């Protein structure tokens, strides 16, 4: 989830590493 | 320690950093 993890919480990167297509 | 909620933009900013030139899913509107 991207707005679950980064609006929810923090988010550093790594979470956003595994929606690059 | 940088720890904020990326919400509204900030979040694209970095969602285009961490993939490049291929795009990413992420477009909630």
């Amino acid at each position: 989830g991207i707005v679950e993890q980064c609006c929810h919480s923090i988010c550093s990167l790594y979470q956003l590493e595994n929606y690059c297509n | 320690e940088v720890n904020q909620h990326l919400c509204g933009s900030e979040l694209v900013e970095a969602l285009e950093l961490v993939c490049g030139e291929r795009g990413f899913f992420y477009e909630p509107k």
